[PDB]
RNA sequence: GGACCUGGCGGUGCUUCAAUCCCUCUAGAGGAGCCUGUUCUGUAAUCGAUAAACCCCGAUCAACCUCACCACCUCUUGCUCAGCCUAUAUACCGCCAUCUUCAGCAAACCUGAUGAAGGCUACAAAGUAAGCGCAAGUACCCACGUAAAGACGUUAGGUCAAGGUGUAGCCCAUGAGGUGGCAAGAAAUGGGCUACAUUUUCUACCCCAGAAAAACGAUAGCCCUUAUGAAACUUAAGGGUCGAAGGUGGAUUUAGCAGUAAACUGAGAGUAGAGUGCUUAGUUGAACAGGGCCCUGAAGCGCGUACA
C-alpha cells in the first residue's frame, strides 16, 4: 500500500504521512530504526542540473 | 419429435445470437432463464405428488396423490403469471444514474472503493472519482483518468487504458491507490496558504478559506478535494485546461505546500495566527521544536512577492465579472 | 475452423469443466466414452436401439434435473443392467432427490424393460477444470 | 505446504497397508511395484497415455515440487539467490565458476545432456542462452585438466551415444547350426545356416533358384555369404511367409545375414552391420490418406 | 494555424527466400471416343454450390419412391395441443472452407517530468506474462514420416433443403394426399476412364515359349439374353454385332522429394439394383534435388506515396 511516488518526498517521508493518514495498517520494519538513525541527507529526490552560467563546481584542487 | 428437441441453453445461445458475422463488427435480446420460477413436480393438471412438491407427510399421515381441483389451479396458474410478471417489470425499470458533471458525461461518477489487495488489504474507506474518459489506430480502445482518496488527506490519481471501459476503471483505481500522496491540511478542512503554480500550460491558483466557505474551485479540482478532505479553498484555473495536467497540477501543488510546523522549524519563530472574528488575540498555531530565536527577524518594510494582477483588481473592485460569485448549489 | 465440441477462448471468465475442455480428438487418449455398452463391438447389434436409448436417457435425466446435473451422465450396460451415474449440486432438497430418483428408476426400468439404477454424487459447485 | 505433504505422506502409507490387506501381501514388505500392479489389477482402464490412467504413488513423486514455496513460515527464502529467480541455475553457475577458480589455482563415446534434460535437472525453466552460457563453462571446465575429482561431476552433465550372436545349436545328429529371423514389409522368414554346408539353399523346402525364378532375389540370398566370402560353405534352409515376392527375398536375405552372424567373426558382423545386410529395413509401405489418391499423391487439382 | 504520434499506400528497387516462384526430373490434362459435373438453348417440369475456397460438389449416389419440380386430381383441426423444402446464411446455433504448406493470439500486471504513445541490447539497458495455439503428447511400424492438431482474425464465404431457431408471410393452402412426366442437345467447359501400340496384341504361365503386327483402338451404337425389382428404353451384367475417331496432341497446364510418382490388382460404403465416383489394402517401383528471381507470392535493407 505504501505510496509508489518516489520523486516525491522520502521513504520516511511517505511512509510517515500515510501512517499518520492511518492508510498504512502498520510502520514498517525499517521505520523506526530510519527514526533512530536518519542519515545525515533526507533521500529526497531530485534531478541534477547542468552548470551553464559563470558558476563553476566548487571542488577545489589538491597542491 | 422427442429426439429433436434441444437444451435451454443452446436454444438461448442460437436465439440471442451474440456471436456472429454482424456482431464481428456491429455491422437486443434478454436470456430469460425459464427455469427459475418452475418448482419440480409441477404440472398444469395440478398433480400433487407426495414428497416432491407437497409435504410427505400430513399430521404425521403419509399424504397420497392427489389433484387440485380445477378452480385452485387456476388461482395457482394467476399466482404463477403474477410472479412471473412482477418479476419482468422489476427487471425493466431502472434506477437512474448518480448523475455526473453532466447527464451525458462520465466526469465526476463515483467508482465505489477500490478493489481489496492480496496480502489482507483493503481499501473500502478510499472513494473513487472519475474525472476523464475518451477513445483512442487498430487494426479502439478507451484512456480513464480517476482518482482516489481516504477523506483524510490520503488521495491519489491514475490512468488506465484498456478495450473496455469497466476494465479501464479497475486498472486505473487499483493503480491509483498505490500512488498516494498525503496533502497536509490546516485545521482538516483547508490548505496551509495560497499556492500559485504552472503546470505545462495550465495555471492553477489557490487560495486559503475560513470555514463554511465551501470549495468555489473547477469542478474536477471539487471532486479531488471532496477526495483528499479539503472542505473550504478557491481555485482558479486558467491557460489549457488538460484535464491530466489539471489534475497533475493540483497534486503537485498540494503535496508541496508547507506547514506551518515546519515553517516554525525552519525560521526559529513562533508561528502566530491572527483572526478577525478573535479580534487582537494572538494564536500561537506552532512552534519550532529547536531553541527559539531572540533575533526578532527582519522586518520587511514592502515585499517582494509576485502579486497577481486578478487579485488586486478584485481587491480594489475593478473587478466586475458577472460570472464572478454566482449562487450556487452547495459544494 | 473446426467448430465442433469445442469451447472458443474468452476474456478468460468462462469456467469450463473437464469434458467441455477436452476436444474430440483427445477421446480415447484424454477422456473416455460416456457411453458404455457392447452394441458397437465387432460382431454385435442393436448399435442403433442403444444410441437411441442413450439419447433418451440423456434428454430424460436432464429434463427430470434441471439446474441440478454438475456433470454430464454416465451411462453403463452391464450384462442388461442399466447404470446412469450423475454429478449433482447440492442445491435441490434431499427428499426430492430421493423421490426423482426412484420414480426415474422405476418409470426407465418399466419402459425399457430392463433394470435401472440412478447413482448422484453431489457436490458444492460444477467442478472446473479451467477457466476460459 | 509441507504440513500438506506429510498428511498426504500418511494418507498414502495407510492407502499402501490397505492395498497390501487387500492383496493379501505382506505391508512391510509391500513394494511400490507390488502397489503399482495391484492398482493396476484392481482398476482396469485402457488408455493410450501412461499419464491419463489412475494413480496412487507416494506424494513425492506424485505432486510436482512447485519450487517449494522457497519461503520458510518466517517469510526468509531458504535459497541465498533466491531473488535471482532462476537460483538453482544460478547456484549450479557459481559453482561450477568455484571449481573453474580452483583448477586455475592447481594449474565420439559421449555428449552434453540436451536444455530440456538440463531443465529437468535443475527442476527450473531456463533459455537458450542460459544453456549456452553454461555449456560454454562446462567446456572450459573440461579444457582445464580436469581431474578425477572434477570429471565426476562433470559427467554428472555427458550423455553417451552390436548384433546379438544367437546360440550355435545342434541337430540329433550332432551337426551344428544357427537359427534367425527377419521381417521385410509384410514377409517373414526363419533361415537356419548350418555351420558346414555346400551351398544348398532350400526354400520353403524348394531350391532357391526354382523358388525364386527371378535374379534380382537370386542375387539378395547370394548377398550376404558374398560379402563374408562364405558360399558354399553353408547349407540353409529358409522358411519365408507373407508378402511380395521383393519383400520375400528381402526378409530371407536378413534371416540369412542374421544366421551368418553367428558363424562369421565379430569383425566380419561388424563389417556385415555397417554394409546393412545385418541393419533392419524400416521402409515400409505408407497408409493412403483420406482425399489424396496416395500416401503423398494429392488429387489432382481442380481449379 | 503551429508542434508531434500511429495506422494505411506504391504501378517502390537491392538482398535473402520458396514438389518449392521459374528452369531443372517423372508422370499426366487439353488433341479422339466414352463416363461424368457445370453453363446456355430447350422443357409445363429440381433447390443449393459458383476465382483460389463451384464444377462424379450436398449425393457412401434419381426407373416409382427418393423429391423438395411440373400437369392433373383430391383433403380440410389435417401423424403432431396442426403444418409450411416458402423469404431472410446480410440474425443465429449446428458444421465447415481460406490463409494454415502460419505462429502467433493473449488476459492480468509493471517508462514518456502520467499526451497521443513506448517497452529492444546476453560481457544484457524494464519488462513479466497466466491461458490458448504451434510445440509437446497420442495412433500407426521407430526416436522417422504420415495422420491427428492447427489459436485470434480474413472474405456480411457457404449452408434456413441435416436439424433447431430469431424474423417475415400462408392457414380452403406458400399445408397435406394420389396418378403421369422431361432428366434432351446448337455450344463451351471442369474432372475421370480407354486408347493411339512393338517396353505393343495374344495365349499359357505368373516372368527361360508361339503367334499378331496398319493391325492397335468403344465400357460407344444395334439386337438378343440374364440379375434386381411391381415395373428395364430406363440400371447393371453376359453374348453377338459392328471396328468408328485417333496415330501423342493448340492456346497452355496439373501432381509429385521415395516405398513417393507411375502401373497393376483386390476389398469396403451405400441400394432391391445401380459409378469409369468415393474409401481402403497390397504388389513392382524409379528420375532430378542443382541453378536463379523477369513472373508469383514471404521477408529484411529500406525508399517514396499519401489519406484515416
Ligand atoms: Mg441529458
Amino acid at each position: 500500500a505504501g505510496s509508489r511516488l518516489e520523486t516525491v518526498g522520502s521513504i520516511f517521508s511517505r511512509t510517515r504521512d500515510l501512517v499518520r493518514a492511518g492508510v498504512l495498517k502498520e510502520k514498517p520494519l525499517w521505520f523506526d530504526v530510519y527514526d533512530a538513525f536518519p542519515p545525515l541527507r533526507e533521500p529526497v529526490f531530485q534531478r541534477p542540473r547542468v552548470r551553464y552560467g559563470k558558476a563553476k563546481a566548487p571542488i577545489q584542487d589538491i597542491w | 419429435s422427442f429426439f429433436t428437441k434441444l437444451t435451454a441453453d443452446e436454444l438461448w445461445k442460437g436465439a440471442l445470437a451474440e456471436t456472429g458475422a454482424g456482431a464481428k463488427k456491429g455491422r437486443k435480446k434478454k436470456r430469460k432463464d425459464l427455469n427459475r420460477g418452475q418448482i419440480i413436480g409441477e404440472g398444469r393438471y395440478g398433480f400433487l405428488w407426495p414428497g416432491l412438491n407437497v409435504p410427505l407427510m400430513k399430521n404425521g399421515a403419509v399424504q397420497t396423490i392427489a389433484q387440485r381441483s380445477k378452480e385452485e389451479q387456476e388461482k395457482v396458474e394467476a399466482d404463477m403469471i403474477q410472479q412471473r410478471e412482477e418479476w419482468d417489470r422489476k427487471k425493466k425499470m431502472k434506477v437512474k444514474r448518480e448523475r455526473g458533471w453532466s447527464g451525458n458525461s462520465w466526469g465526476g461518477i463515483s467508482l465505489g472503493p477500490p478493489d481489496p489487495g492480496p496480502c489482507g488489504e483493503t481499501y473500502e474507506d478510499f472513494d473513487t472519482r472519475i474525472l476523464e474518459v475518451r477513445n483512442v489506430m487498430t487494426a479502439k480502445s478507451i484512456r480513464v483518468l480517476v482518482a482516489v482518496g481516504n477523506g483524510k488527506g490520503a488521495a491519489g490519481f491514475s490512468i488506465g487504458k484498456a478495450t473496455d471501459r469497466m476494465d479501464a476503471f479497475r486498472k486505473a483505481k487499483n493503480r491509483a491507490v498505490h500512488h498516494l500522496h498525503y496533502i497536509e491540511r490546516y485545521e482538516d478542512h483547508t490548505i496551509f496558504h495560497d499556492i500559485s503554480l504552472r503546470f505545462k500550460r495550465t495555471h492553477i491558483k489557490m487560495k486559503k478559506q475560513p470555514k463554511g466557505y465551501g470549495l468555489r474551485c473547477h469542478r474536477a479540482i471539487i471532486t479531488i478535494c471532496r477526495l483528499i478532505g479539503i472542505k473550504d479553498m478557491y481555485a482558479k484555473v486558467s491557460g489549457s485546461i488538460n484535464m491530466l495536467s489539471l489534475t497533475q497540477g493540483l497534486f503537485r501543488g498540494l503535496s508541496r505546500q508547507e506547514t506551518h510546523q515546519q515553517l516554525a522549524d525552519k525560521k526559529g519563530l513562533h508561528v502566530v495566527e491572527i483572526r478577525e472574528e478573535c479580534g487582537p488575540l494572538p494564536i500561537v498555531v506552532a512552534s519550532p521544536r529547536g531553541p527559539l530565536r531572540k533575533d526578532p527577524e527582519p522586518e520587511d518594510e514592502v515585499p517582494d512577492v509576485k502579486l497577481d494582477w486578478e487579485d488586486v483588481k478584485t481587491a480594489q473592485g475593478m473587478k466586475r465579472s458577472v460570472w464572478s460569485n454566482l449562487k450556487r448549489a452547495a459544494t | 475452423k473446426n467448430r465442433a465440441a469445442r469451447v472458443r477462448v474468452s476474456k478468460g471468465d468462462k469456467p469450463v469443466t473437464y469434458e467441455e475442455a477436452h476436444a474430440p480428438h483427445y477421446i480415447a487418449h484424454r477422456k473416455g466414452w460416456l457411453s458404455l455398452h457392447t452394441g458397437n463391438l465387432d460382431g454385435e447389434d442393436h448399435a442403433a436401439e442403444r444410441t437411441v436409448e442413450d439419447v433418451f436417457l440423456r434428454k430424460f435425466m436432464w429434463g427430470t434435473f434441471p439446474g441440478c446435473l454438475a456433470d454430464q451422465l454416465v451411462l453403463k450396460r452391464r450384462g442388461n443392467q442399466l447404470e446412469i451415474c450423475a454429478v449433482v449440486l447440492r442445491q435441490l432438497s434431499p427428499h426430492k432427490y430421493y423421490f426423482l430418483v426412484g420414480y426415474s428408476e422405476t418409470l426407465l426400468s418399466y419402459f425399457y424393460k430392463c433394470p435401472v439404477r440412478l447413482h448422484l454424487q453431489t457436490v458444492p459447485s460444477k467442478v472446473v477444470y479451467k477457466y476460459l | 505446504t509441507e504440513d500438506f505433504i506429510k498428511k498426504q505422506i500418511e494418507e498414502f502409507n495407510i492407502g499402501k497397508r490397505h492395498l497390501a490387506n487387500m492383496m493379501g501381501e505382506d505391508p512391510e514388505t509391500f513394494t511400490q511395484e507390488d502397489i503399482d500392479r495391484a492398482i493396476a489389477y484392481l482398476f482396469p482402464s485402457g488408455l493410450f497415455e501412461k499419464r491419463a490412467r489412475p494413480v496412487m504413488k507416494h506424494p513425492e513423486q506424485i505432486f510436482p515440487r512447485q519450487r517449494a514455496i522457497q519461503w520458510g513460515e518466517d517469510g526468509r527464502p531458504f535459497h541465498y539467490l533466491f531473488y535471482t529467480g532462476k537460483q538453482s541455475y544460478y547456484s549450479l553457475m557459481h559453482d561450477v565458476y568455484g571449481m573453474l577458480l580452483n583448477l586455475e589455482k592447481h594449474q565420439i563415446g559421449s555428449r552434453w545432456l540436451i536444455k530440456e534434460e538440463l531443465e529437468e535437472m535443475l527442476v527450473e525453466k531456463l533459455s537458450d542462452l542460459d544453456y549456452m552460457q553454461f555449456i560454454r563453462l562446462l567446456e572450459k571446465l573440461l579444457t582445464s585438466q580436469c581431474g578425477a575429482a572434477e570429471e565426476e561431476f562433470v559427467q554428472r552433465f555427458r550423455r553417451s551415444v552390436k548384433q546379438l550372436i544367437e546360440p550355435v545349436q545342434y541337430d540329433e545328429q550332432g551337426m551344428a547350426f544357427s537359427k534367425s529371423e527377419g521381417k521385410r514389409k509384410t514377409a517373414k522368414a526363419e533361415a537356419i545356416v548350418y555351420k558346414h554346408g555346400s551351398g544348398r539353399i532350400k526354400v520353403n523346402g524348394i531350391d532357391y533358384q526354382l523358388y525364386f525364378p527371378i535374379t534380382q532375389d537370386r542375387e539378395q540370398l547370394m548377398f550376404p555369404f558374398h560379402f563374408v566370402d562364405r558360399l558354399g560353405k553353408h547349407d540353409v534352409t529358409c522358411t519365408v511367409s507373407g508378402g511380395g515376392r521383393s519383400a520375400q527375398a528381402g526378409a530371407i536375405r536378413l534371416a540369412m545375414a542374421k544366421a551368418l552372424c553367428s558363424f562369421v567373426t565379430e569383425d566380419e558382423v561388424e563389417w556385415m552391420r555397417q554394409a546393412g545386410l545385418l541393419t533392419t529395413d524400416p521402409r515400409v509401405r505408407e497408409r493412403k490418406k483420406p482425399g489424396q489418391e496416395g500416401a503423398r499423391r494429392k488429387f489432382t487439382w481442380k481449379k
